[PDB]
């Protein structure tokens, strides 16, 4: 009746597609705003230090300011590119505080 | 007795096909795995759902919590759930509304009935209860409408019809993004003393256009549209002519040359000397006419030449290009008038009035705004919407696409009465089915009263959303329905939600009757589907 | 079920669970079909060794072939545990349960369940069971029918090899069996009859010798060949050097002491021979006429056998636990293990001792006894192969000959007792039985599959196996009636029916017994098996 | 990076849907092996060999599952098995669909698994109340119903055709062993196999059987009054426990050294020889030099004998394990030995001992099997550890609860009426019990073909009405009562089977993770 | 003697031959025969592009799934002639020659020549059509009565 | 089509067994066989023979 040996179990979602439940999955997307905020913890106020960026295409870009920042870093993670959307759009529309 | 024969019919079909029989235990392999899924559209579900956020394999980056939207993008390898996945876009495409309750009730009757196929109960036997199961809901449910609406034009009216369906995504926003939605569709209907006759709407009438930055409660209303484009030119006089006639031509604004191929051709050098002349005064016969009846706006689709822009600019005449033909026709209907493929002269019958047009920044970058005030319109609309990120703002367009497209759910039919939401209902189809299965003796008593049980976890997932106790509330919310008052009990998602009753007409929470059927019906047929196949057909990759 | 707790593994369930067991049974009985009968033909095996070995015995071929599949292991140890304690009907239990398998097949297809099938092979095997009772025919020992013997060993012998070794090796059989029978009536085959190997003229020059040979001789020129008249000595001391338990260093201190020392190795060996020395004082008369023989179990030292060589006494060194358990049996003697306490009652008897050698090898032959109680059968063969076709072929035609001696019954052979269980299981009346239900088939599937094994032996000849059961079903119909008991057989030469009292074709009583219950738990359990799986550590 | 931990983690409410996924499919695998028509499991070890059975233990055994919450569901068989010897698969079946039953609770009604586990100890201490009710005593010293207890077990197997003898074959063995409380312990049962022959034939007898015969062939094959003397030490010359090391200086030692080794064997045989026993029976090995003058008393000679054979001679004849040779007596030698005999098979030749059957020690015996193959000896041999298993459970508790399922029955009726009068939070774990326990029957019925639908539906309308030993008949697949069906089981085997499937899913419902791949 | 034409050639011949023949006409027998009647099984053809369709006819079933055996391709093309005319009885079609090849091989296992064995079943074929003809009735579809194309089509 | 069934049931035995039945024109080839070494010893018998 049956085609062959054995017929492996089908996985729900596809080969490679990572998931997770859990208060874990947001903890982590919490932290991973938490890193990209240490980035521009510093750059706060009028003492703050500069951010040097340096691409893959070996361009040096330096700013102070937290809108190309974030738009010079390709960011993976959904989470962290909130902050990223804010920021331009804070540019965008009014064009200051894009760092707090 | 090491290496088996390895199954003789290995002749026959080839090893990428996989088979997934019963007996084997297809049943048991399927609606398990699929518990998965169901749980993440269960936990989306209800005012307090959470959204899912769904990365494609291109990169773009989607966060919606519905399951329309969700599914479409994940790439489901198991036969049986892409059942539920494209019986829930027919909801989607055909009334709007519905992909929610669709997929944890074709689930949650696959889940149920792991008690009538383990006890031993027969395959048909199931389809056949559920199929008169399905008869007595949709002829049960005409009895329980107490929201019969007739005068569907005022704004006041809709507030218990859009402000219900915002309040499920992104609770938060209830007052503000209804009075959008609201004032958008009584700028779409006309002014009349009684339009009847089933009046035309699509959903194409209310379009969104996304600006980034600004808060929520800062958007309006638009009459017309608002296009990310740079105008030519000159600017507008914004009060003077009071009155703007705008032609629409779908083809360009230059001279009239043939779909084959021609170049210049001169014999001598006379017609050479008046080349450069004859290119301007041929345009200029032409530019001149459209010039005479006042057209102080032109839209060409296809690309517009220097020489034609130049004769316009010095004349003060509005330039806009409009590449895509989809959006091209809706900005026809603002000003009523026809698209215009020939050249001509403008008529004053083809042509439309247009109030004013003003170009500023909303969010930073220069769009061209066509509001117009005392003007008359038939079926147009836009919403501005302003916003933090471009992600939220994607899931703001596709709720307010499910909130116009109820109201093409209510139009387009005779009648899209209303019923008492917030799990009030719901629990009265259980009681109203647990009834109807003591009527008919037979095997098939089972399926019924197991139908009935289907329907419970609308209750307890608002209950478990808003991380209370399911045994306290959803024991206590029966023992109401006891006896309308009994009718309009419902659960309560508040602090005070201790005692698990709260008025619906407090707040208004109504659900759609046509939206409830077109759901049972494809959820039943959904699992009609998965409970009555038994071989699963796999193939290579 | 098995792919999520397990991530490797194969199974089988409800389908090809019961299509392996056919299909395997199938192919195994497509194999051994065409040796059955005596018109079969020959199978050699040859392994990546390049060795030869050739026979029928469908035991040879199955613990020599490796197997894969899970259902022919179980037709092995099948086919073999039976041959190995009876010696005859091997490829009978796998034409049985390879025919009953898919003659119950096709009624699993039907639909009709496996547990109330073999519930009907099994009341049906009672039945056969009662049937050996009336169809056997009681024989008495006490005439000494030595014709009778002969017609049953050409039944074996006709199958392995053909008429020109049947006829020169019955009589060879005939007469080590003929010894078997005594007043106790104990049967004795492994102690008793042996076979050895030796390469010589041919397989046709086999002969049989009353006494034990051995496959050695003496060792020194000088020490005799030919004995008239030897009695033998049996002794299970060891007579070369013993090295003694944690013994060590002969300290020797000067020159003179150390050969002093050395001379006492002799000391221990020459006290046991002067015990040999005093009984030969006893035996010394006629010394040239007669003579004297030392058979050892274990070695006896090179410097010990220039004292025999002396004296003319036969020297033969490390005999086999058998052999020694033999010669109290052909010489008559006793047995002895010290040297202390001697007589001359436990010497045997021995007419005629010889010894002739070809190549290397020496053999000595022992002969003409007054009551041998024992003998052997020394083949000859040519190659290695022919060596192991007639060790197969003498194994199985010495048990089951000597099974007829330990009934007081034999059964026809040549399909008698298969188309008589034919007959018997279809016409038998059910209400007799008490069996119900779906049973109908089940007496039907395991009468019909005892059809195939006689025309399995018609399928070697080439005739027509469904025309020539004709005749054999209108001989029965008109036996009946005819008041005339006879039991039809089976003739291949013509094709046509014969009778196997008067033709000399006969079988075995336990091995047809055994042969149907080894066959009915082996396809019952196949039968109810529905599910086949592999999993464990390694 | 951080510790070898976190690949995957399987966290939350996946974690335990995974567990009783899995726990499911073991039961599963062995669905059809229940009841009287239950289907034979071909199992094919990595070794080489094979296990033809379809006893859920044996099963389980040769299977491995890389899966650590459906190995605490291997070794429930163990449990079965090493208490009784009978119920096996009853075990893994019932526990499967108990965490099923409660499955639906955790994963929805959010009942945590500790208001589950409390549920479960109420319903275990109700079910040994019922069990212990519909339970009905029965006479021990009845042989003619010991006989169809014995065979009830016997049933579910190949052998129920020859149970005519298999209870007999059981009854003398169980009376054998057991000891005048009633002890009985099966490592005296032989298990020793027999490749061919007919199973009529094959019968029991008193006393032990070898794989070997006697050494010189001039033994006595036939002995009327056997005397045994068991010896542990070999008859060769012992070199002692520290090196001799004789310094040799003179030509006449080292034949002295010879002879002593052949006056030392003569010193312990001679001492031997003041009792005049008739059968020598060694532990070690034996010498050549020594069994001739062994002869001359009339001995008799073996080889080397295990120590597990020994033991069972020692309490067959009556012998004690001696080893110091020296302090031989007349008092502990065996007697009482009914015959001597050694028959002829093509395997291995085999000793006969028969004792003369006429308070002290347990007597021992040896059971012959004479099967068709190497395959029939083990299932057969299998069915008399399950049917000899059924035999003591009568003798240490004279209960006897009704079988075919009617015994879970009753459990499931009582926790169903008493679910309702526990009103509270424990009432929905509470109920599911009765849930599962109204499978195993249903198991049963889904074997014979049966409906089971109206026939659950037809026992709980006659089993409150009609008697509490209403079942099942797995045969006919009727509503048949267990009185005059005439089969019955013993009730100890109902209380492992609830004890260990309960017991088992108190463990399994508390786990919360999976951590794979930590260390060795 | 194949080899020493085409060392890479195979040949099965007069007993492995035959059971390929009978194992894939029985083996293409056990998976296809269920969809035959009213309360038969429904089919999930799932190709690599994740197409799904339900169907029992066994037309479309072996169309889609390529055939890997010479001998139910045979029978493929007999499903595809019988589908290609008439449109129905596809599942009749590897059920019959299914069967037949079981009830034959039954018997040349006994002894039988498959000559003879076919020459039966043609005798046994025009005897058919001669109780066929016989056997079927006759109506006047001139009154055009919609009951009885309705329980017609209903079957 | 594209690949035959490979002789099934040959799972019997293992891989490298292989049968060699009186049909196929077999028995002729071991006589081919025998041929192949025969033909060297009639170049080898006789008092004209060649090592
Ligand atoms: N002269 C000032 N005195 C006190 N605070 C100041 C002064 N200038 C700037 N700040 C503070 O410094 C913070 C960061 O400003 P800055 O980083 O320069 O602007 P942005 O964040 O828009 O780039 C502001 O929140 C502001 O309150
Ligand atoms: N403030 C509220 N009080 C009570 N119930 C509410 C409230 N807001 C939303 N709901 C309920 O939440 C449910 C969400 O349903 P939803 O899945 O969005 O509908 P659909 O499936 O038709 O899209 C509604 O049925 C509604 O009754
Ligand atoms: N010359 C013969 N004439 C008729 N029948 C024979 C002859 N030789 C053998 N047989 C039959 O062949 C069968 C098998 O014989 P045998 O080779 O001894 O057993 P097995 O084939 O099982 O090893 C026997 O039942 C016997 O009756
Ligand atoms: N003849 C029968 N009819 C109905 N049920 C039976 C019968 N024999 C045994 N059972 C049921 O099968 C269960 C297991 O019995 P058995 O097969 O002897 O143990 P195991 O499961 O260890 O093989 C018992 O609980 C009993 O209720
Ligand atoms: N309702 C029914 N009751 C009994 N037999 C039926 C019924 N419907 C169809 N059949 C039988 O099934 C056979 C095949 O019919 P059908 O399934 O329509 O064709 P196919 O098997 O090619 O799909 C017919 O010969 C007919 O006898
Ligand atoms: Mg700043
Ligand atoms: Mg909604
Ligand atoms: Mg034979
Ligand atoms: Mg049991
Ligand atoms: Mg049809």
């Amino acid at each position: 009746m049956n085609f062959g040996s054995q017929t492996p179990t089908i996985v729900v979602l596809k080969e490679g597609t990572d998931a997770s439940q859990g208060k874990g999955q947001i903890i982590s997307n919490i932290n991973a705003c938490v890193a990209v905020q240490e980035a521009l913890k510093p750059t706060l106020g009028p003492l703050g230090s500069d951010i040097l960026i340096v691409t893959s295409n070996q361009k040096t870009t330096i700013s102070n300011d937290g809108a190309t920042i974030l738009k010079l870093l390709d960011v993976v993670h959904p989470a962290a590119k909130t902050l990223v959307d804010i920021s331009r759009a804070q540019d965008a529309e009014v064009g200051d505080g894009t760092t707090s | 007795s090491l290496r088996l024969p390895q199954n003789p019919n290995a002749g026959l079909f080839k090893q990428g096909y996989n088979s997934y029989s019963n007996a084997d235990g297809q049943i048991i392999k399927s609606i398990a795995a699929i518990r998965e899924l169901h749980q993440m559209c269960l936990t989306s579900m209800g005012p307090c759902g959470r959204n899912k956020i769904i990365v494609n394999h291109l990169g773009k980056i989607i966060i919606t919590n519905d399951a329309a939207t969700m599914l479409r993008e994940l790439d489901i390898v198991h036969p049986a759930v892409k059942v539920l996945v494209m019986a829930t876009e027919q909801q989607k495409i055909d009334m709007g509304d519905g992909t929610n309750l669709v997929m944890i009730l074709a689930g949650e009757l696959l889940n149920v009935s792991e008690k009538l196929i383990s006890m031993g109960l027969s395959a048909v036997e199931i389809i056949q209860g559920y199929n008169m199961a399905r008869k007595f809901t949709l002829k049960e449910l005409d009895e329980m409408v107490v929201g019969e609406i007739t005068d569907k034009n005022d704004k006041n009216e809709l507030l218990k019809m859009i402000k219900p369906v915002i309040s499920s995504k992104k609770y938060g926003s209830e007052d503000i993004l209804s009075e959008l939605v609201s004032e958008a569709v009584s700028h779409v209907l006309p002014v009349a003393q009684q339009a009847g006759e089933i009046p035309y709407f699509n959903v194409d009438s209310i379009r969104v256009v996304k600006i980034m930055g600004g808060s929520l409660s800062n958007s309006t209303v638009i009459k017309g549209m608002v296009f990310n484009r740079e105008p030519e030119g000159h600017v507008k006089s914004l009060s003077e002519d009071k009155k703007h006639k705008v032609a629409v031509f779908t083809c360009p604004l230059d001279i009239a040359n043939t779909e084959t191929k021609g170049t210049v051709l001169l014999h001598n050098a006379q017609e050479m000397l008046d080349f450069s002349k004859g290119e301007e005064k041929q345009i200029d016969a032409m530019m001149k006419e459209i010039a005479d009846m006042g057209v102080e706006c032109i839209v060409a689709g296809a690309g517009v030449g220097e020489l034609a822009l130049h004769y316009l600019n010095r004349y003060g005449i509005l330039v806009l290009k409009v590449p895509s033909k989809f959006e091209l026709r809706r900005l026809c209907r603002v000003c009523g008038a026809t698209p215009l493929p020939r050249l001509g002269a403008p008529t004053p019958e083809e042509l439309g009035l247009v109030e004013t047009v003003k170009t500023m920044e909303i969010g930073g970058d220069r769009v061209t705004v066509f509001k117009q005030e005392q003007g008359e319109i038939s079926r147009t609309s836009t919403i501005i919407l302003r916003g933090a990120t471009q992600n939220n703002l994607d899931d703001i367009e596709r709720a307010i696409d499910d909130g116009v497209a109820a109201v093409k759910g209510l139009m387009k039919p005779s009648g899209g009465k209303l019923l008492p939401g917030a799990g009030a209902t719901e629990i009265e189809l259980i009681s109203r089915i647990t009834k109807y299965g003591e009527r008919t003796p037979g095997l098939l008593q089972l399926a019924i009263k197991q139908f009935a049980v289907a329907f419970e976890v609308v209750p307890r997932t608002l209950a478990e959303t808003a991380g209370l106790d399911v045994n306290e509330v959803l024991p206590n919310l029966y023992a109401a329905h006891n006896v309308t008052d009994h009718l309009y009990k419902g659960v309560d998602i508040d602090g005070e939600s201790d005692e698990g009753v709260k008025d619906i007409r407090e707040e208004n929470i109504y659900d759609m009757l046509a939206t409830k059927k077109f759901a049972i019906n494809v959820a039943t047929e959904a699992a009609t589907t998965v409970l009555s196949i038994d071989q699963i057909i796999m193939a290579k990759k | 079920s098995l792919q999520l707790l397990n991530p490797k593994a194969e199974s089988l369930r409800r389908d090809a669970a019961l299509k392996v067991n056919v299909t395997s049974a199938e192919g195994l009985q497509s194999v051994l079909e065409t040796n059955l009968g005596p018109k079969g033909t020959l199978k050699m095996l040859v392994d990546g060794a390049g060795n030869i070995k050739l026979t029928k015995d469908g035991k040879v071929l199955l613990t020599e072939m490796q197997i894969q599949s899970p259902t022919a292991v179980l037709i092995a140890r099948a086919a073999a545990a039976q041959d190995e304690i009876t010696g005859d009907g091997t490829t009978t239990v796998v034409c049985l349960v390879g025919e009953l398998l898919r003659q119950a097949h096709r009624f699993i297809q039907e639909g009709v369940h496996p547990r109330i099938i073999t519930d009907g092979f099994e009341i049906a095997r009672k039945e056969s069971m009662k049937f050996l009772d009336e169809f056997k025919i009681s024989k008495t020992n006490l005439s000494n029918d030595r014709e009778f013997l002969l017609q049953v060993a050409r039944s074996s012998l006709l199958t392995k090899v053909d008429a020109d070794l049947t006829e020169v090796l019955t009589p060879i059989v005939t007469d080590a069996v003929l010894s078997v029978y005594d007043a106790q009536a104990d049967n004795l085959d492994l102690h008793m009859v042996e076979i050895m190997q030796m390469q010589h003229l041919s397989p046709k020059d086999t002969t049989f010798i009353k006494g034990l040979v051995l496959d050695h001789g003496g060792r020194h020129p000088d020490m005799p060949t030919r004995v008239k008249n030897a009695y033998v000595l049996i002794l299970n001391v060891s007579l070369e050097y013993e090295k003694t338990e944690v013994n060590s260093g002969f300290f020797y201190s000067s020159a003179d002491q150390r050969d002093k020392l050395a001379a006492s190795e002799r000391k221990f060996v020459d006290a046991k021979l002067k015990k040999i020395i005093d009984l030969k004082n006893e035996v010394c008369g006629m010394d040239p006429d007669k003579g004297f023989v030392i058979i050892n179990q274990k070695g006896i030292d090179p410097m010990s056998l220039d004292v025999f060589a002396k004296h003319n006494i036969l020297a033969l060194r490390r005999a086999k636990r058998r052999n020694m358990e033999r010669l109290q049996l052909v010489t008559g003697g006793e047995a002895q293990n010290s040297v202390e306490d001697l007589s001359p009652q436990i010497l045997g008897f021995s007419g005629l001792v010889y010894q002739e050698t070809i190549g290397e090898e020496k053999f000595t032959y022992v002969t003409e006894n007054t009551d041998p109680k024992s003998c052997t059968i020394l083949i000859k063969g040519s190659t290695h192969y022919a060596l192991a076709q007639t060790k197969d072929a003498v194994r199985d035609g010495l048990r089951a000959v000597a099974n007829v001696l330990k009934d007081k019954n034999i059964i026809p052979g040549a399909g008698a007792f298969y188309i008589a269980l034919s007959r018997y299981l279809r016409s038998a009346n059910m209400n007799k039985l008490g069996a119900k239900g779906k049973t109908k088939t089940g007496i039907e599937a395991f009468a019909e599959a005892l059809l195939v094994i006689p025309k399995t032996l018609v399928k070697n000849s080439g005739f027509d196996p469904l025309d020539v059961l004709a005749m054999v079903e209108d001989e029965l119909d008109d036996a009946q009636d005819s008041d005339e008991t006879r039991y039809v057989g089976v003739d291949l030469n013509i094709g046509d029916s014969c009778d196997p009292t008067i033709e000399g074709i006969w079988d075995s009583y336990r091995v047809l017994r055994n042969a149907i219950t080894g066959a009915t738990g082996i396809a019952s359990n196949l039968l109810l098996c529905d599910e086949l799986l592999r999993a464990g550590r390694s | 990076v951080f510790m070898n931990a976190s690949q995957e983690r399987t966290t939350g409410r996946q974690a335990q849907i995974s567990n009783i996924t899995a726990a499911k499919a073991v039961a599963d695998v062995i669905r059809t092996c229940l009841g009287p028509k239950a289907m034979l499991k071909m199992l094919l070890d990595p070794m080489g060999g094979l296990v033809l059975t379809n006893d859920g233990h044996a099963i389980l055994r040769e299977i491995d599952v890389a899966h650590p919450a459906a190995k605490s569901m291997l070794e429930l068989s163990r449990t079965q098995d090493e208490e009784v010897g009978d119920g096996t698969t009853t075990v893994i079946i019932l526990a499967g669909e108990i965490l099923a039953q409660c499955a639906p609770y955790l994963i929805e009604k959010n009942i945590h698994p500790v208001i589950i586990i409390q549920a479960l100890k109420k319903a275990l201490t109700d079910a040994l109340e019922v069990i212990k009710q519909v339970s009905k005593p029965v006479d021990v010293e009845n042989d003619a119903a010991m006989k169809k207890l014995i065979q009830a077990s016997i049933g579910t197997k190949y052998v129920i055709h020859w149970s005519e003898k298999m209870c007999e074959l059981a009854l003398d063995a169980v009376k054998t062993v057991r000891k005048d409380f009633e002890i009985d312990i099966k490592r005296y049962v032989r298990v020793e196999k027999i490749p061919g022959g007919d199973v009529l034939d094959s019968r029991v007898l008193k006393g032990v059987l070898l794989n070997k015969d006697v050494v010189h062939p001039k033994m006595s094959r036939h002995i009327e009054n056997p005397r045994v003397v068991l010896l542990d030490c070999p008859l060769e010359y012992k070199k002692g426990e520290s090196q001799t090391n004789i310094e040799i200086e003179k030509e006449e030692d080292w034949n002295r050294i010879l002879q002593i080794e052949e006056e030392q064997v003569q010193l312990m045989c001679e001492q031997i020889l003041a009792v005049r026993p008739t059968l020598v029976i060694t532990e070690k090995g034996v010498s050549d030099l020594a069994q001739h003058y062994l002869l001359k008393g009339g001995c008799s000679v073996l080889r080397r004998v295990k120590k597990s054979d020994n033991n069972r001679i020692a309490r067959v004849t009556g012998a004690t394990i001696v080893n110091r040779v020296e302090d031989l007596k007349e008092s502990d030698v065996g007697t009482n030995c009914g015959l001597f005999k050694v028959e002829m098979i093509g395997d291995e030749y085999f000793s006969f001992l028969d004792n003369c059957k006429e308070s002290g020690l347990q007597k021992a015996c040896t059971i012959m099997l004479r099967g068709g193959s190497k395959d029939i000896l083990n299932e057969i041999d299998r069915n008399l550890q399950d049917a000899m298993a059924v035999a003591r459970n009568v003798m240490l508790s004279p209960s006897l609860s009704p079988g075919g399922g009617a015994t879970e029955m009753a459990v499931s009726v009582k926790l169903a009426e008493k679910a309702k009068q526990l009103e509270g939070i424990q009432q929905w774990p509470y109920q599911a019990v009765a849930d599962a326990m109204e499978c195993i029957p249903r198991t049963l019925i889904q074997n014979a073909g049966g409906d089971p639908i109206r026939l659950l539906s037809q026992l709980r309308a006659k089993h409150a009405q009609g008697n509490f030993t209403t079942g099942i008949d797995g045969d006919k697949g009727k509503i048949v009562d267990m009185v005059s069906y005439g089969i019955w089981e013993p009730e100890v085997i109902k209380q492992q089977s609830v004890k260990t499937a309960i017991e088992s899913a108190c463990l399994l419902l508390r786990v919360d993770d999976i951590v794979s791949g930590v260390r060795k």
